[PDB]
């Protein structure tokens, strides 16, 4: 009750004010733990009340920070898990087959235990996601290869550190200005023994002619295979497409969102202009419009491969993955 | 560490907002459809303050009613807000003397006015202050917060400009003065007698009006009954360096924002900065106050649109525009760099530039308003042109076929309003 | 002479020889105006020629007429540079104009002779609308005893493609008429595209009937060579950045129905002019050589 | 003689053929005071070259020509020798010293070629004072024609391509672009400008200030966000440091990035460049010929720590600070020169008509 | 010829080597060939004869009047000056790499450059953030217990670092037009006390720039004999390298 309410309020305020969990996996774990706490603590008779309350909590969580899709992704995953559990315990996708062939009020005592067990299994699968993704590094990196990365991605870092145990290759890291987080990635990879280069975004095209493949992370994967990545990733994808350089996205399955690129102006995250133009400029700040978008939209035609904890896939298959994770009625939430 | 407290002064004892502040207190003035005290409370809550005492004297009834209806008075708010009211308050020194008398603060509280807009985290400043208190045996008493700025910025009003002389290696304040109408700044040589090195004269500091104080600050305020303002305390403490040193230090931030809305120029500058997202995450679309009437959506060129706006055909919102819920805009209009409150009605073929419209304002067709300000439920008739730097207060109605002068302030109250008016400008 | 008889001369000379192009008729009219001027100053001659070109371009809104007018103005300026005295300059300009008229008359046969070699036996040729130079090219090809098929588009605003099909059937060449929306459907059947031009812009692109750009884009998408036949007097120092950048005096009066569009040089394989077979990059050079 | 400047730090293997220097290190510590081997004007010019006191292409060319005018004024021919050969041979060590301070730009290379051709053309029978006066006058005339009149002509040409209500995107700092926009605004065109900047030089801020002082509405952003703002952009106006014989545009790094992203958004790309910056050399990529700036400039203070501080302690870590990039001619729609509006493929043609 | 060396003496060889030798030695190792010396004549105008036995590359000496000031002595040798002047004093005993000062005069096209050292009537020196440009200079005699700064200076430079105890090395790089101004206005008597503060004042009213390099290795032993031992105490340390 009070503990649950204060935990929810703290989570919402942390999302609204930023900071909190740097790791996306940590954010997913905290979201799942909070959802489990709501399921255990909150009182509900039938599954319909659970749907309504989880939907309200997820709506509040995503309204706190719409650019943080992992929270909504986990909320929809929990809703799908609850729906599947109810269908298994009570009963026995839209398609041409279903179209040709063709009630949550009922109550069950053991449904809650099954829901918690499924959520715990999901958490266990989430725990080993990074190792599962990194275990595929040797199948995609050959000897004396050149890899291009932008910003700081922990999944890509684990990928490269696992590949470096048996192969020698070069990694080029482009800083993601203004938050030049690529410097930390470069120094980490150098500490791991990999030979690394640090450069600004302005050189992304210039050196792309000498890059064998591009390995990047993302914040979100849309239903059509599009990316909500850090800013400057669209230019990197365009430069890779110019040279037909394969672009690999190493992203866990919990970053898949059933949304579509129809949404406008809430996609990119806009922050204080101080990052781009300092406050000490003076009077010219009065008449100059300064905008600092954090995220970028990447169309699916610029992506070659998705590597996740379940293996490799093409963007054209992303829809099927989206069909296996979320019910079509939970996209609106 | 003990819980972090904060003393909030909801009374501006100066009267730089007359005659606007006659009806509504300055602490409740809407900057971007949100009152200044809301921004101050949000800033205090975000920085880790757990206890916040508010002191209000002038029109304390409305302030208390607004506070009890706000988010921070909910039982779920981590920052507890207490309201202390007394009609005998005349200055900040009186408030601090009352604080000392009632022993409200135990150690290391935050002193700030009720009209500050900031996103500053004082955790590093608090750590430095506490470390120097522990090392130097509580000799230090106060650390001021300053923002690295430029003298040419709009937020650097001439009245509030301050030049400081500090010790570089330890961030100790040695001299402090204002630059109101002075082309020459003088510094006593005694500071150089204190140290042969480290003395630096800084003019690139914008006074955020945030301080980290100690109970000894309240004790000194009680000892010296002549201390009315914070400047009085700073000057009296710095001039008497020979006896009872009680050093004052400073902290400078370069990536965060901090400002105080002390006049109309400051109001315009801070409103522009907030609309342009300089106080992120405190943005109009963030809706940091959980109220349904202030929700909106953000769009390219900094366009903020609330629920049920229904913008007319042919009208253009160029950039930096905020629209409240229920506001109706006519056709073939031109709004730019303006904030419009909820429930406003705007005619057709009207050009608003750098104006600020509060809730209830109705504007007739064909008007031209530039760099003006309209208060609650103000009215404007047809064929009216407002020159820059014009103010209409509290349901003032301006008649048709008149061009107002530049610095024309109009209010229902006769004396303070430069042109008393009811339904026109010609008598 | 006078505006009324200037327009009358233009229209009558176009009428009496339906074969001669509009630009050739405009240049002939301007040369006749030069012949009977009764002036004594090269400044007044330049002003009067500019006014006559303005009137002629007001009579019809074709790019070729304006191109010919600019070429005539450059010719007058060059002749003035050569000879300072106006009395000596006038006769030289008259004879040079006569030679220029003969050359621009022979231009069509030169283009046909140079272009007929690029079409093979059994090739499928796609054209866009009526073009006299394309007709001459096909006549030269059939005179060379070559067998080929031709597709034309109806060119909806004025069914000049039907006129081209009739003129080709008059010589008994197998031709087909397809809709303006069938070009993308018919591109895979064809082997190369031959179109005319109403004017060649500075960067090597062309201005031509409203259907040319889509045909060029489809040919590029299906990797088909795109050939343009155009005379040299249709070279204009215009640089359209896009379709909207085309001057409006050439779109309309010649819901919204522009008469011409612009094709970028990257969509053009070769240009066949009286100067020879050129890459699109050559045209700019030509213009840069003409204006010092 | 003049000692060889030491390369600073470890370079990327792909760029190991290029020199990489340190801004703090200067050649003047090992050189004599007063300057004897190198002319004092050349020493001062190299000092402000290596410290970055003058940076622009036209600014660098003008400063070089002013220092060369000082050298010609201070020059005296030796007995039994001719100015035409002695001056040419004497200028080479100064040019080598200047290149050691910082690699020469294309505009400076063309200026050196012009000055060497003009000095060679000086007859032996010509009097020394007359020859020096004619050399100084030729330098002044070169500056006039190739900079001022060229910029005015390019402004007049670009006025026809700027309409009311269009959005123009510019990158970094270019005096020609700023002049074009300022005169376009003055003549009566109404528009807005989008300014794109990149680390670590942040030269675009310069242009921003200019626009603010001219009354032109302006927007500011960094290069990674460029793809966000190109949907609302109508034309892209880019300055050039050099135009190559194959039509490629050698410019500040990130220019080809902007050209590619603008082509992805169906935005025409216009390049303005004076014909004296046209080069006969060809270049297909940014690796074979480029400049390596000081790597320590990449260090930035984020939060309270500098991640790239003491980056040389890591053996496998390298810092790359590219200066220039090359834009292929297929990404450029139009070049504006004092001769007019031309395609990129016409760049060699100009090189043919300017030479003879 | 960007610099002409001028040594000021209006000295007694109090040390291991003659006091004049060390500034001359520094000027020789930095690259100077021709050096102009002004010899005292109040006691005896025979310092030229004494220095005629030296082994320096090239020396040019001029006897002075009975009593003259440093600005007056610069006025004495005006026909001998054709370019920017490097003014030194015979008491300078230091091992500065001269490029640390001359470069300040080179890169920024400075009107005047000077060298000062950290200390072991005090002089108040105010510099900018970079620590190179000199913005303010004062001595306690002129000011009545109040250090005064113009508002425009703080508008252009909003951060001024103040040094209270620093030692001036009296080593100056000066432009020609400074000496020309000294000609047009003969009121100034000493460069170190009036001329340089006047130029600092004129920096904020064609533009005037003044730069100073602050050093923390060694400095000149003061004219008073109290520090005259210290130079010797350091001389053996510097004799090995020099």
């Amino acid at each position: 009750g009070s503990e649950l309410s204060e935990r929810i309020e703290s989570f919402v305020e942390t999302l609204k004010r930023g900071g909190g969990p740097r790791s996306s996996e940590e954010m997913a774990r905290e979201t799942l733990g909070l959802l489990r706490q709501i399921i255990t603590d909150h009182r509900w008779s039938n599954a319909g009340e659970l749907m309504e309350l989880i939907r309200r909590e997820g709506r509040r969580m995503t309204a706190a920070q719409p650019s943080e899709t992992t929270v909504g992704n986990m909320v929809r995953r929990v809703l799908k898990i609850i729906r599947e559990e109810y269908g298994r315990l009570h009963g026995r996708q839209e398609s041409l087959h279903k179209l040709l062939t063709s009630d949550f009020s009922f109550h069950y005592a053991q449904l809650q235990s099954n829901i918690i067990e499924a959520i715990n299994e999901l958490l266990v699968e989430l725990e080993g996601t990074m190792e599962n993704i990194a275990a595929q590094a040797l199948e995609h990196i050959h000897s004396n290869e050149v890899i291009m990365t932008i910003g700081f991605s922990r999944t890509v870092e684990a990928f490269l550190k696992e590949a470096a145990r048996k192969r020698k290759f070069h990694v080029i890291v482009a800083e993601c200005a203004p938050f030049c987080q690529g410097h930390e990635m470069a120094v980490n990879l150098s500490k791991a023994g990999i030979e690394t280069t640090v450069m600004t975004d302005a050189a992304i095209f210039a050196v792309m002619s000498r890059v064998n493949k591009v390995i990047i992370g993302t914040k979100t994967i849309l239903a059509n295979g599009a990316l909500r990545a850090v800013t400057g990733t669209h230019t990197l994808a365009l430069a890779a497409k110019h040279h037909s350089t394969p672009l690999i996205v190493c992203a866990p399955m919990f970053k898949l969102s059933p949304q579509f690129p129809n949404e406008e102006d809430s996609f990119h995250k806009f922050v204080a202009p101080e990052e781009v133009l300092p406050f000490t400029e003076g009077d010219i700040l009065e008449k100059v419009s300064v905008h600092c978008p954090v995220f970028d939209y990447v169309p699916p035609e610029l992506i070659t491969l998705f590597i996740s904890n379940i293996g490799g896939n093409a963007p054209s298959y992303i829809y099927r993955l989206m069909s296996e994770l979320y019910h079509p009625d939970d996209h609106v939430l | 560490p003990p819980p972090l407290q904060a003393v909030l002064v909801a009374d501006s004892f100066d009267r730089r907002f007359f005659p606007i502040s006659k009806d509504q207190p300055r602490v409740l003035l809407p900057l971007a459809n949100v009152a200044l005290i809301d921004y101050t409370l949000e800033f205090l809550t975000a920085t880790g303050v757990q206890e916040t005492f508010v002191f209000c004297c002038w029109k304390a009834a409305q302030i208390k009613e607004h506070l009890l209806k706000s988010k921070w008075c909910r039982p779920t708010s981590l920052n507890v807000v207490r309201i202390i009211t007394s009609e005998l308050y005349r200055s900040l020194g009186d408030v601090l003397r009352d604080v000392d008398a009632k022993a409200l603060v135990r150690s290391d509280f935050l002193l700030v006015y009720g009209d500050v807009i900031s996103n500053i985290n004082i955790t590093r400043a608090l750590e430095e202050h506490r470390l120097r208190r522990k090392l130097e045996k509580n000799v230090s008493v106060m650390t001021m917060i300053f923002k690295e700025s430029s003298p040419s910025h709009p937020t650097r009003c001439h009245e509030d400009n301050v030049v400081v002389a500090v010790d570089s290696t330890t961030n100790r304040v040695l001299h402090f003065q204002k630059t109101q109408g002075l082309r020459r700044f003088a510094f006593p040589l005694s500071l150089f007698q204190g140290s042969s090195d480290g003395v630096e004269v800084r003019y690139d500091l914008l006074d955020c009006h945030i301080s980290i104080c100690s109970p000894q600050v309240a004790q000194l305020f009680t000892d010296n009954f002549d201390y009315q303002t914070r400047d009085d305390f700073v000057r009296g403490l710095l001039v008497n360096e020979e006896i009872l040193g009680n050093q004052i230090h400073m902290h400078v931030t370069a990536k965060e924002y901090g400002a105080r809305v002390s006049n109309l120029h400051m109001y315009s500058a801070v409103c522009a900065d907030v609309i342009r997202r300089w106080v992120y995450p405190l943005t109009p679309e963030a809706n940091f106050t959980d109220s349904t009437t202030q929700s909106c959506t953000h769009s390219r060129h900094n366009i903020y649109r609330g629920p049920e706006v229904s913008l007319g055909h042919g009208s253009i919102l160029e950039e930096n525009v905020l629209l409240g819920s229920g506001t109706v805009i006519g056709s073939n209009c031109f709004i730019t760099n303006s904030v419009i409150g909820p429930g406003c009605h705007i005619g057709d073929n009207v050009v608003l530039d750098q104006t600020y419209l509060w809730q209830g304002v109705r504007v007739a067709a064909g008007a031209q308003i530039h760099q003006s300000l309209l208060c609650d439920n103000a009215e404007v008739k047809e064929r009216v042109t407002l020159k820059p730097r014009s103010v209409l207060t509290s349901q003032v109605v301006v008649g048709p076929n008149i061009t107002l002068p530049e610095g024309s302030v109009i209010s229902l109250h006769p004396p303070d309003a430069e042109e008393d008016e009811d339904d026109g400008e010609f008598s | 002479m006078d505006d009324k008889e200037l327009i009358e001369y233009f229209k009558s000379q176009m009428k009496e020889d339906p074969d001669m192009a509009s630009a050739v008729a405009a240049i002939r009219t301007l040369l006749e105006f030069l012949k009977r001027d009764k002036g004594e100053t090269i400044q007044g001659l330049r002003a009067n020629l500019t006014s006559a070109i303005e009137t002629l371009c007001g009579v019809d809104s074709s790019v070729a007429v304006s191109s010919g007018g600019e070429l005539f103005l450059r010719f007058i300026s060059l002749a003035s540079l050569e000879y300072s005295d106006y009395s000596k300059c006038k006769k030289i300009m008259i004879e040079r104009g006569e030679l220029f008229l003969r050359r621009i008359s022979l231009s069509r046969n030169k283009i046909a002779d140079l272009c007929h070699t690029f079409i093979k036996d059994g090739a499928t040729i796609l054209t866009h609308a009526y073009s006299r130079v394309v007709l001459r090219v096909l006549e030269a090809a059939v005179a060379a005893k070559k067998r080929f098929s031709v597709y034309v588009t109806e060119s909806q605003p004025d069914l000049s493609g039907k006129k081209m099909a009739k003129a080709l059937c008059h010589l008994n060449v197998p031709v087909t008429v397809v809709l303006d929306a069938a070009v993308g459907y018919i591109m895979e059947k064809a082997d190369l595209v031959i179109v005319g031009a109403e004017g060649v812009v500075e960067n090597g692109g062309i201005i031509n009937k409203i259907g040319t750009n889509q045909m060029a884009v489809c040919a590029k998408a299906q990797n088909k060579p795109f050939y343009v036949v155009a005379e040299s007097f249709k070279f204009v120092r215009l640089f359209p950045l896009n379709q909207q950048d085309v001057p409006d005096k050439f779109k309309y009066k010649a819901e919204e129905h522009p008469w011409v569009d612009y094709t970028a040089p990257s969509l053009i394989t070769l240009l066949f002019t009286d100067l020879g077979v050129l890459t699109p990059s050559a045209v700019s050079d030509e213009l840069i050589k003409l204006y010092l | 003689q003049v000692p060889t400047r030491k390369d600073y730090g470890s370079k990327v293997s792909l760029f190991s053929h290029l020199p990489q220097y340190s801004r703090q290190n200067s050649l003047t510590q090992f050189m004599s005071i007063p300057s004897s081997v190198i002319h004092p004007a050349m020493v001062r010019l190299g000092l402000q070259y290596s410290q970055g006191l003058v940076s622009g292409s036209n600014a660098r060319c003008i400063a070089l020509l002013r220092a060369l005018q000082q050298v010609i004024q201070d020059y005296t021919t030796p007995p039994n020798e001719e100015l035409s050969r002695d001056l040419v041979n004497k200028l080479k060590p100064y040019m080598s010293f200047l290149t050691q301070c910082r690699p020469l730009s294309a505009s400076m290379h063309n200026a050196i070629k012009f000055l060497n051709k003009e000095i060679t053309s000086v007859g032996s029978s010509k009097r020394e004072e007359e020859a020096k006066s004619e050399l100084r006058a030729a330098i002044d005339r070169y500056v006039q024609e190739k900079i001022v009149l060229a910029a005015q002509a390019i402004s007049r040409f670009a006025y026809q391509k700027i309409s009311n209500g269009d959005v123009i995107l510019v990158y970094g700092c270019s005096s020609l672009v700023s002049r074009i926009l300022q005169e376009a605004w003055t003549e009566g065109r109404r528009f807005r400008v989008v300014v794109v900047d990149s680390r670590p030089w942040l030269e675009g801020r310069h242009t921003l200030r200019s626009l603010v002082h001219a009354g032109v509405p302006a927007s500011y952003l960094l290069i990674p966000a460029a793809s966000y703002v190109l949907p609302e952009v109508s034309k892209v106006l880019l300055g050039a440091h050099a135009l190559l014989a194959n039509g490629s545009v050698m410019s500040r790094v990130g220019t080809a990035q902007l050209a590619l992203v603008a082509r992805a958004h169906n935005v025409p790309v216009l390049v303005c460049c004076e014909t004296y910056k046209f080069c006969e050399r060809v270049q297909t990529d940014a690796f074979v010929s480029n400049e390596l700036d000081d790597p320590d400039d990449l260090q930035c203070k984020r939060g309270e720590h500098v991640a790239l501080a003491n980056w040389q302690n890591h053996a496998s870590l390298r810092l790359l600070n590219l200066v220039y990039d090359v834009t292929p001619p297929e990404l450029v729609d139009l070049v504006i020169t004092e001769l007019g509006m031309i395609p990129c493929s016409s760049v060699p043609v100009v090189l043919r008509v300017k030479s003879s | 010829m960007e610099f002409q060396a001028v040594v000021m003496a209006v000295l007694l060889p109090v040390g291991n080597k003659p006091l004049i030798w060390y500034p001359l030695n520094l000027l020789e190792r930095v690259g100077f060939e021709e050096v102009i010396v002004v010899t005292t004549r109040d006691v005896q105008k025979a310092l030229c004869a004494e220095f005629k036995m030296k082994m320096k590359p090239d020396i040019v000496c001029i006897p002075d009047d009975a009593d003259m000031g440093t600005a007056d002595s610069l006025r004495y040798i005006y026909p001998k000056l054709k370019t920017d002047v490097l003014v030194l004093s015979c008491d300078l005993i230091t091992d500065v790499a001269l490029h640390e000062v001359v470069d300040l005069f080179r890169a920024y096209d400075a009107s005047l450059a000077m060298l000062m050292r950290k200390g072991q009537q005090r002089d108040f020196i105010g510099v900018d953030s970079t620590g190179k440009r000199l913005l303010f200079m004062a001595n306690e005699a002129d000011l009545d217990e109040e250090l005064v700064i113009k508002g425009s200076i703080l508008q252009k430079h909003p951060r001024i670092r103040f040094h209270t105890g620093l030692v001036d090395a009296h080593l100056y790089c000066l432009k020609k037009y400074i000496v020309d101004f000294l000609m047009e206005n003969g009121s100034i008597t000493s460069i170190r006390s009036e001329l340089i503060p006047y130029l600092v004042r004129k920096q904020f009213s064609k533009s005037l720039d003044i730069y100073s390099f602050i050093k923390e290795a060694n400095t000149l032993n003061l004219a008073p004999y109290d520090a005259c031992w210290n130079a010797c105490r350091g001389d053996r340390w510097e004799d090995l390298s020099r």
